[PDB]
């Protein structure tokens, strides 16, 4: 046995193409279309729960994961390449920072943790590059409010507000129109879910959309009073019922 | 061509490995259900023992990974004893380092990161197996979670597998579609056991013996398998109504 | 492409094969044993008249009593003549005695196939290793990359070989006096060098129970020159 | 053709084209013949020489006081293999105070040269081997082929033109059998028997190889002189 | 086995030349144009994003400078995460160097370090080589204001003037033109627009565009300071130098 | 606390000769005031018309003289059965010894 | 194309043309069987007889694991003999640290396991080996058959090799004439018959029979070879039935 | 770790990755090597396709080992500076071990070593690089001149070049060096470098650089003007 | 490094004309504690071999599966281990001396003095100890513990020398080891009454005496002591 694939199996071709790093670029193309969009006082993320089957229960299957309480993501693409990175990103937010500075990493370099290891992928020997493009929304009390967009590569870009996958064209050229820099967060959600309705075909409800937010501090959501500086995550998925609020007044 | 022969991207952003490794899941012809009752978690499996020679009680692809986990395999036999030995020491291990029994939909959870690093490490190839979990989980309830070569999983109200599948799917979903719930409102196992057999037989359009069959069944606190009397008297119910 | 260790249909080893091609390309080197010593001399060729002739270094000491001559890929022979006097070094250490010829033959071959995917290929130089004994006597070993070495009573390796091998079957007898085997190698490298033989081109060698290992100066070898060209004119 | 590549590579007939290419290399080698009666074992070798200025290379290897082999092929894996066969009889002696059988040594013969058939990388043994012994289940013969295959045998020869020597020790089967404490007349047979083998050449002083090994006999070679009487 | 699939990324061709090496080279002169300028008095690094969009937020953006300690900036040109895996080696190596003599690394051996670094896979490892040029701009007391390139090759040369990316044929012969030895860092920010403004694939050039940084002793008396401009304070020279 | 070492008595002596040498030792075997054995041999016949003792710790002693015995098997084996001279044995011997330096074979050896 | 040229590629169709390759080699071997009858197994091969200068009974082919345990196989000899190293190693740790001798099932699957962990990986070739193997346990008798893939079922009758399909044919006569079952010593006679009827596939050359047997009753739950007075009167019956 | 075996036989007895390093060694820049009676000159090409370039801190083609010896080289930079490092770094592990500096021959013979080394070493490929190697023994007065190449074969020379045009600067030095009367004096053997690299060059204004070696770590670099005077007394004796 | 916990007392032995005698109690002491009364510490091996072990019983209870195993392996790909390949007494003690002295020389000892009685192939009585630092030596008779101090020189008055080992009786020799077990039980403090004997014979082979009692023991003479003076 040992793995004898100790070589490169992502090389640059004549053209100064990475061959690899463009096919996942593609297969994340034919992925679910997901988007952010960055308000004044928030973050919103948003995706199609696209079930597989309508016996599968769709609630099981987590496209929209927090990393740290004040950091969520979104991806579009190949699910398992995103769940096993959601795991490595939530780790090397533990092992690489709260466990040396005592507190959670902000936005850019829980990124930047998350990069590096798609970049490996990239060169490393005997693997394939990741065939995701991430969404990284997020706070921290020095930069504020943010949103990443991480592509196979290991590049990332910050965006006001941007989309990835199936229809990304026209949806970015939706986001154009209506993002200004005066935006309150319940303008953006509404902004998600209009941007959202063009790329679904089937039903579009709270039970077959996914949209989380990172806003206000959630006390009810922290589990433990008593010290006044914890007041909770910034990081809360909208439920069923929430979405379909939000969608009367459309 | 070699990106069709490692798990590499092909310019259509495909993995034709993972691809074929699906195919090789119906390499048996051998078609699975699953389903949840208010109490319990029934699984069902064709039995085939073609040749005479063939000790059939040691046929079979209903796995006992743990007291409270069973497993029913959909692909060849080699591969689905690797996929179950695996699982019986990833459970046993959990249950030593955490302290409690390691639930259904975590164990399908880290069989599928197993199953999603063989489609983007080279060496490895994919298992050409589905692997489906049964279990009443203490805080869950019923559950049904199901693992495929491209490491995908999901939780599920009821499923099947197999070559004819989705001829056993619809059957599943009319059903769910009439008595709008997530399950069979039904208190006994037995009976559960009784619906699981009914309507893999309207699917199918076959009709099935004792030695046909293969069920396993997931109660709280216990997951085993029927002997072949067990399946009998529950044909013989069948048949009376 | 193809396995580095493979074997051919005829089943030879397509490297060791390879190798021995490389090693028809080397400089001559001829050796020829007697009962007064065992001589060893090799063509230098220098690539260009700036070159330095006698920094080349195709004869080499092993230990007191081995020489050694090499044709190929020269380089490839440094580590392998380390090891060479390592292996004698080493036994002198833990016996308090020379080291058989035979024996460091065979320690230098045991490296030759040590190659795969360890070395990434063979050795792609021959070595004549010369050398006397108190068991066997005065001795002449071909060590090949493919780890086989015969004894010879007179051997020639690289470009001109095949020709002066012919030449020491006629030429060599179990009576052959050491100013004869000198005179003897001269004459044959002279007949297969490209350039006129001359000290400066060429370079002799010895070994003998009483002196040693020996490397020619390039005044010795001129007047052994100076007396072929005589002996050849007197008839 | 495609499958040739490497020793890790099934043809599609089920055929390892690496291992009968190694397998090719001792057809190649010089014949050597090895027989066997009840009290005695006998190994007879022609040796190969390069030119008429060089020496004839050694076919018979002792591995102990009470067993040795003969080769055809590559004499450097000869020497490996018999390298491992004197540490297993030598590992058997000092831990068990036990002479190595004959049988066993030939089940650690093709174990590993087994090894080199399986992996990646590696390559098979490119040799063939005549083992004989006296153990305590008396003369032994062995048949080791590079594929793996050890076969017990009351006689054999391996080789180039191997096949004639082979037919007359199928003809002498019942006569050389017998031959119990005459260590000559084992050896006369052996040197007929290879006889049959020779086409143009024949057996002269520096040329013919031969190892013997009985109830009261260790192993011990014969070359020069010492084989002159059976010339 | 597994020899069938291997590319053989640290091989030669029959004229000599490292195939990877090569193609990565020809990877970076697809990148945006990446240009350097020291004078007596500093250094200047000008950079042009890659079409951007009005959604990108450019304030907290970067992907062309990157700073390796008080004293050293590079400006990138090639694959940005490539390059964040050799900014952080490098950022690391400056530490290495401080904590052991107690002093800021000189800035060839920094850039040394990094280029031997770029050197190792293309010679050993079987790995694909850092599709990254770099500029370094940087100071010491030993040498001054200094400037260097290195690429994929691994090889480093010294610079007065230089370029990197997209169209540094054009930007080159721009440079040597108008470049003068007793230039001062006003005039090398005017040259690094004018170059820039002159060679860009795009229609006109704007702050969005743009990262620009300078390496100054305008830092009050025996000391130099890194000025990495902001968004506002790229729209100011770009006024002040008439290009907008 | 464990001993790794003991004291098994014993004498032994070596005289040389003009042509001929001797090398004599007692046959008994003893721990503390107690005989193990009245006849334990303790010098051996090695090959090559050399004879050695190790006396001192037996097991130590046992192991050495096995060693040895290997050393002299192996020294025909590695060159064309060639009698190992009785210095060359002396030079051997000192490197088994020496190769146990730091936790040594607790015997006085003699050839 | 290229997909049967690297072991572990699955091919279009989700077939690993490597081990479908390596049956070959096992179908090229010579005829073995086994046969589970009412309180053990018996195993039986065929020997080829390449030349009268084989010794006759000396080149044993069956092997036994633990003690209790019977191993025979067809195709690659070598193969064969590494596969029941690995099995002697598994049965050598499982005894170790639970005590108990392995039992059968638990000593297919590590054969099993060991087996099909050579089709993942192009680094190593598939076993060319199907392996019939078994004895008795705790909880009575039972028979496997190993194959390339790592496959393995339990078997009342089990064959492989050249002479399968003579075989196996045979067997399942015995399976029905037989349900109630079938003593050891039957066994042993029936096991000679079926390797002399399974010979007509390899007629040009003559062989030699070898039977081994593992009974509660016979052996006390042993592997045992059958030799002598019991294997002459195996080979008579076998005779008999053929004229 | 990569094994993988690059250098490796061709059917013809050629091992080609080494064959391709020496290309690699044509492609660079021109180098060459004088000694004369009590000296040794290293004569270095400079491209002229780079200007802009910063000559005060770019890396200079002639390398110390040690204070007595030299190394210059044509071929891949990068490559280079390895074989400089465990150069620099041999030399001062001999002096450790040896307590004496190496001389010029042990130097070239470690770093020739390392060539070959990585000629029959898995998962590398050759350095494509060819040095000249430079200096003085330490208490010797004798130059000492070496070169080594990809494959690792070593030799010394009364002079020398390697690089790009070698063939015709080769072709200069072998009519005009004499070895029974070598440049007598510093300015005779700086003067025949200078004229031997003028064959080649192109313009003789920043692309000749010379570094002169002499007895007892007597090493200095010649400025631009200093050589520029060499090139202008060159042109007007050949104005005739 | 280790300390001997649960522990076995003396094993005695002998030779006689036509084999070797070996015998050993039946305790197991847990310190001055009597613990386990049902110890067997003679382990045969085949039908040529009977190993008897003092010391720690744990460390016995490791070597007797070594010797379990060493069976077992002996029987793989070997059609004559009844036979001429069968395991010899020579043997199994090269191998146990062997592990004995790795041990040791590991700092980490099997705590134990062992012998090894038997008859060879040939006929030849085997006799020969090993202890935890890897010490063997052979004698007419042997003894571990206690019985080196009190019953070697009871067997050493019936066989003295090799000379008078064809002059002994299976019966004599009996008779001695028994009478030497009775005297280890009235002097060491750490011995049981019940024990286990095993005689190994050219012709008659293993005959292995288990559950066997000291007898015939003087006691009587206690009744006219009184008081220590
Ligand atoms: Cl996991
Ligand atoms: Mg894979």
């Amino acid at each position: 046995m040992t793995d004898r694939y100790s070589f490169s199996l992502t090389t640059f071709s004549p053209s100064g193409k990475l061959g690899q790093i463009d096919y996942a670029l593609t297969a994340v193309k034919q992925g679910v279309t997901s988007l952010g969009i960055k308000a004044t006082n928030g973050v919103v993320i948003a995706t199609e729960k696209k079930s597989s089957s309508p016996l599968a229960m769709s609630e099981t299957l987590s496209k929209v994961s927090l990393l740290t309480p004040d950091i969520g993501a979104v991806y579009s693409g190949m699910g398992p390449d995103y769940r096993v990175l959601v795991d490595k990103s939530r780790k090397v937010a533990h092992t690489s920072y709260k466990r040396i500075y005592g507190e959670y990493p902000p936005t850019k370099l829980l990124v930047s943790e998350v990069a590096k290891i798609m970049q490996e992928a990239t060169q490393s020997g005997g693997v394939r590059p990741f065939g995701v493009s991430l969404l990284i929304a997020g706070h921290d009390e020095f930069n504020g409010f943010s949103l990443y967009q991480v592509d196979p590569s290991g590049s990332y870009f910050p965006w006001k507000a941007t989309a990835i996958g199936k229809g990304s064209v026209a949806a970015k050229t939706f986001l154009e129109k209506r993002w200004n820099d005066e935006l309150e967060l319940e303008d953006a959600i509404h902004i998600a879910l209009l941007t959202l309705k063009e790329s679904v075909e089937g039903e579009f409800n709270g039970d077959t959309i996914e949209l989380a937010i990172i806003g206000d501090e959630n006390p009810d959501l922290l589990g433990y009073t008593g010290i006044p500086t914890d007041k909770g995550p910034r990081f809360r998925k909208l439920t069923s019922q929430e979405i379909n609020d939000r969608l009367e007044a459309l | 061509g070699y990106d069709r022969h490692i798990t590499i991207f092909s310019p259509e952003g495909r993995l034709y490995q993972v691809e074929y490794a699906f195919k090789a899941t119906n390499q048996t012809n051998i078609n699975s259900l699953a389903v949840r009752g208010k109490d319990c978690t029934v699984v069902i499996s064709q039995k085939k023992v073609p040749d005479k020679l063939l000790d059939p009680t040691t046929v079979s692809y209903i796995f006992c990974i743990s007291r409270t986990i069973g497993m029913v395999v959909n692909g060849p036999i080699p591969d689905a004893r690797n996929a179950a030995l695996r699982a019986k020491a990833e459970a046993a291990e959990f249950r030593y380092k955490y302290g409690y029994d390691m639930p259904c939909d975590v164990l399908a959870k880290r069989m599928a990161n197993l199953s999603q690093i063989y489609t983007q490490r080279a060496y490895m190839r994919p298992l050409g197996v589905i692997l489906t979990f049964v279990s009443v989980d203490e805080e869950l309830g019923p559950s049904i979670y199901k693992t495929d070569p491209a490491g995908y999983y999901v939780g599920y109200k009821a499923t099947a597998t197999g070559p004819k599948q989705q001829e056993i799917t619809t059957n599943l979903e009319n059903h769910f579609k009439k008595s709008k719930i997530d399950h069979i409102n039904e208190e006994s196992w037995e009976k559960v056991v009784e619906f699981a057999i009914t309507h893999m037989i309207d699917a199918l359009g076959t009709e099935f013996s004792k030695n046909d069959l293969e069920v396993g069944v997931a109660t709280k606190d216990k997951f085993f398998t029927l002997s072949a009397e067990n399946i009998e008297e529950r044909l013989v119910a069948i048949a009376e109504q | 492409d193809r396995g580095v260790s493979t074997f051919s249909p005829e089943g030879r080893l397509f490297q060791v094969e390879y190798s021995l091609e490389a090693i028809k390309l080397g400089s001559t080197a001829i050796g020829i044993a007697t009962k007064e010593g065992v001589v060893l001399g090799v063509e230098k060729r220098a690539t260009s008249p700036l070159l330095e002739s006698d920094s080349i270094e195709k004869i080499v000491e092993i230990d007191r009593h081995i020489g050694c001559a090499m044709s190929g890929l020269t380089a490839d022979a440094r580590s392998m003549i380390e090891h060479a006097r390592t292996a004698a070094v080493t036994h002198n250490l833990y016996y308090d005695e020379d080291i058989n010829v035979e024996s460091l033959t065979q320690s230098v071959c045991d490296l030759a196939l040590r190659f795969g995917e360890l070395m990434s290929r063979p050795f792609g130089v021959a070595l004549l290793i010369a050398g006397h004994d108190a068991d066997d006597g005065y001795q002449l070993f071909h060590a090949e990359p493919s780890g086989t070495f015969y004894r010879y009573n007179a051997k020639a390796i690289g470009s001109g070989s095949e020709g002066a091998q012919a030449e020491l079957l006629n030429e060599w007898h179990s009576s052959l006096t050491l100013k004869e085997a000198e005179l003897l190698v001269l004459k044959i490298l002279k007949q297969v060098m490209e350039e006129k033989l001359d000290e400066n081109n060429a370079q002799l060698s010895c070994i003998t129970k009483q002196d040693g290992f020996k490397i020619y100066d390039n005044e010795k070898t001129a007047e052994l020159i100076k007396e072929l060209k005589e002996k050849e004119a007197a008839e | 053709n495609n499958y040739d590549g490497d020793t890790v590579t099934f043809s599609p007939t089920g055929r390892l084209f690496q291992v009968e290419y190694a397998l090719e290399a001792i057809k190649q080698g010089s014949v050597t013949v090895g027989l066997r009666s009840n009290t005695h074992a006998v190994l007879v070798a022609l040796k190969r020489n390069a030119d008429e200025l060089s020496s004839y290379q050694k076919k018979i290897i002792k591995c102990d006081e009470h067993m040795g082999l003969s080769l055809a092929g590559l004499a450097p894996d000869a020497r490996v293999l018999s390298n491992y066969l004197r540490q297993q009889c030598n590992y058997s002696s000092l831990v068990f105070n036990r002479k190595l059988a004959v049988e066993r040594a030939g089940h650690l013969l093709c174990d590993k040269a087994q090894k080199n058939t399986q992996s990646y990388g590696g390559r098979p043994y490119g040799v063939g081997l005549l083992i004989i012994g006296y153990d305590k289940s008396g003369a032994h013969l062995l048949e080791f082929q590079p594929s793996g295959n050890v076969t017990e045998l009351y006689g054999t020869a391996i080789g180039a033109r191997s096949q004639g020597a082979k037919t007359y020790l199928e003809r002498t089967l019942d006569t050389f059998i017998k031959i119990d404490g005459n260590p000559d007349e084992l050896i006369k047979a052996g040197v007929e028997a290879i006889s049959q083998s020779l086409r143009d050449e024949s057996l002269t002083v520096d040329n013919l190889s031969i190892a013997i090994v009985g109830k009261d006999t260790p192993f011990t070679i014969y070359d020069g002189e010492a084989v002159a009487k059976y010339i | 086995g597994s020899r069938r699939y291997d590319s053989r990324t640290t091989i030669f061709s029959p004229e000599g030349r490292l195939y990877q090496v090569e193609y990565a080279l020809e990877s970076i002169s697809h990148a945006g144009t990446a240009i350097g300028i020291m004078a007596s008095d500093g250094i200047v690094l000008a950079a042009e994003r890659k079409v951007t969009s009005t959604l990108l937020e450019q304030d907290t953006s970067t992907e062309k400078l990157y700073k390796l300690n008080d004293k050293i900036a590079v400006a990138v040109a090639g694959l940005t995460a490539d390059a964040e895996i050799l900014i952080n080696t490098a950022r690391i190596h400056a530490q290495n160097y401080l904590k052991t003599y107690n002093e800021d690394i000189p800035v060839e051996i920094l850039v040394r370090r990094l280029s031997d670094i770029k050197q190792g896979y293309t010679q050993h490892g079987g790995l694909r080589p850092f599709g990254v040029s770099f500029i370094y701009a940087g100071y010491d007391d030993r040498y001054g204001y200094q400037l260097y390139t290195s690429n994929p090759s691994g090889n480093y040369t010294g610079w007065k003037a230089i370029s990197v990316g997209a169209n540094t044929s054009a930007a080159q012969t721009l440079l040597q033109m108008d470049y003068k030895d007793d230039m001062k860092v006003d005039d090398a920010i005017e040259l690094a627009l004018k170059t820039l403004s002159k060679t860009t694939d795009s229609s006109a050039l704007t702050y969005d565009r743009l990262e620009f940084a300078t390496i100054r002793k305008g830092a009050n008396d025996g000391e130099v300071y890194q000025k990495i401009f902001k968004p506002q304070e790229i729209k100011d020279i770009l006024v002040k130098t008439g290009i907008t | 606390q464990f001993n790794p070492y003991g004291d098994n008595g014993g004498t032994i002596l070596g005289i040389a000769g003009e042509d001929f040498a001797v090398l004599a030792g007692d046959t008994r075997n003893i721990t503390d005031y107690s005989i193990n054995s009245r006849y334990e041999p303790k010098v051996f016949d090695c090959g090559d018309n050399i004879v050695m003792s190790a006396n001192g710790f037996a097991a130590d002693g046992d192991a050495l003289v096995k060693r040895f015995k290997n050393s002299v098997k192996w020294y025909h084996f590695d060159h064309n059965d060639k009698k190992l001279s009785i210095n060359s044995a002396a030079r051997n011997i000192q490197h088994l010894l020496y190769g146990k330096r730091f936790f040594p074979y607790y015997v006085h050896t003699i050839i | 194309t290229g997909y049967d040229l690297s072991n572990s590629v699955f091919s279009p169709d989700g077939r690993n043309f490597q081990v479908e390759y390596a049956v070959k080699a096992v179908e090229n071997g010579t005829t073995s069987i086994g046969i589970k009858c009412n309180d053990g197994v018996v195993f039986a091969v065929e020997k080829l007889i390449t030349s009268k200068l084989l010794v006759p009974q000396k080149n044993v082919k069956i092997q036994v694991v633990d003690r209790h345990i019977g191993c025979v196989y067809s195709g690659l000899i070598p193969d064969g003999r590494h596969l029941v190293n690995r099995g002697r190693e598994e049965a050598a740790s499982f005894k170790k640290l639970y005590k108990t001798p392995i039992p059968i099932p638990a000593f297919a699957d590590r054969l099993g396991q060991y087996v099909q962990a050579h089709t993942l990986y192009n680094s190593v070739r598939p076993f060319g080996v199907s392996t019939i193997f078994g004895g008795v346990d705790k909880n009575g008798a039972h028979l496997y058959m190993l194959e390339p893939s790592g496959s393995y079922w339990g078997y009342k009758g089990a064959a492989t090799g050249k002479g399968r399909q003579s075989a196996k044919a045979e067997l399942e006569k015995l399976v029905d004439h037989h349900p109630e079952g079938l003593s050891a010593r039957e066994a042993v006679k029936q096991a000679a018959k079926i390797i002399y009827l399974a010979h007509e596939d390899n007629k040009e050359k003559d062989f030699e029979l070898e039977i081994s047997w593992c009974s509660l009753s016979e052996t006390n739950g042993l592997h045992k070879f059958v030799k002598g007075d019991l294997l002459q009167e195996a080979i008579d019956f076998a005779q008999k039935e053929i004229n | 770790g990569y094994d993988r075996a690059l250098s490796i036989f061709s059917p013809d007895g050629h091992i080609f990755q080494v064959e391709y390093a020496l290309e690699a060694v044509k492609r660079g820049t021109c180098a060459v090597g004088v000694k004369g009676k009590n000296c040794v000159v290293l004569g270095c090409e400079r491209r002229s396709t780079l200007k802009l370039q910063d000559t005060r801190i770019t890396p200079s083609k002639v390398s110390k080992i040690d204070s007595h010896v030299v190394l210059s080289f044509s071929g891949l930079n990068a490559d280079s500076r390895i074989l400089i490092e465990k150069a620099r770094v041999e030399a001062q592990s001999h002096r450790l071990t040896l307590e004496d500096p190496v001389t010029v021959e042990y130097l070239t013979r470690y770093v020739a070593g390392v060539q070959q080394r990585y000629t029959q070493s898995g998962g590398v490929r050759p350095f494509g690089v060819s040095t000249l190697i430079a200096g003085f023994d330490p208490r010797d007065d004798e130059p000492k001149l070496y070169q080594t190449e990809p494959s690792g074969i070593y030799s010394s020379w009364s002079a020398q070049t390697i690089g790009r045009n070698s063939k015709t600067v080769r072709e200069f030095l072998e009519k005009n060096y004499d070895r029974k009367e070598p440049p007598a004096t510093v300015e005779e053997c700086v003067k025949l470098t200078v004229r031997s690299l003028l064959e080649v060059v192109q313009t003789g204004a920043k692309n000749i650089e010379i570094t002169v070696v002499k007895p007892d770590s007597d090493i200095v670099a010649l400025s631009s003007e200093e050589i520029n005077q060499y090139v202008t007394q060159i042109e007007q004796e050949k104005q005739e | 490094t280790q300390q001997p916990i649960v522990t076995g007392t003396s094993v005695i032995s002998m030779k006689y004309d036509n084999g070797v005698i070996i015998a050993a109690d039946n305790l197991g002491s847990y310190g001055s504690l009597l613990r386990f009364n049902g110890v067997e510490r003679l382990i045969p091996v085949g039908d040529n071999t009977v190993v008897g072990i003092s010391g720690d019983i744990s460390d016995m209870q490791h070597i007797e599966r070594l010797l379990k195993d060493l069976v077992t392996e002996n029987a793989y790909d070997n059609p004559l281990a009844d036979a001429e390949e069968a395991l010899e007494p020579s043997y199994i003690f090269e191998y146990l001396a062997t592990v004995m002295y790795q041990r040791r020389s590991k700092m980490n000892p099997l705590w134990n003095a062992i012998i090894v009685a038997g008859v060879q192939s040939n006929g030849d009585q085997f006799l020969r100890y090993v202890n935890l630092l890897g010490v063997t030596y052979s004698s007419p008779t042997l003894a571990t513990g206690f019985g080196a101090h009190m019953a070697n020189p009871l067997l050493r008055k019936v066989v003295d020398r090799e000379s008078d080992i064809p002059k002994t009786t299976v019966q004599v020799a009996e008779e001695a080891i028994v009478n030497a077990m009775r005297v280890l039980y009235y002097r060491d403090a750490r011995s049981s009454r019940n024990f286990s004997l095993a005689i190994i014979d050219k012709n008659t082979g293993l005959t292995f005496k288990k559950n066997l009692q000291v007898e015939n023991m003087k006691w009587d003479f206690a009744k006219d002591i009184k008081g220590y003076g």
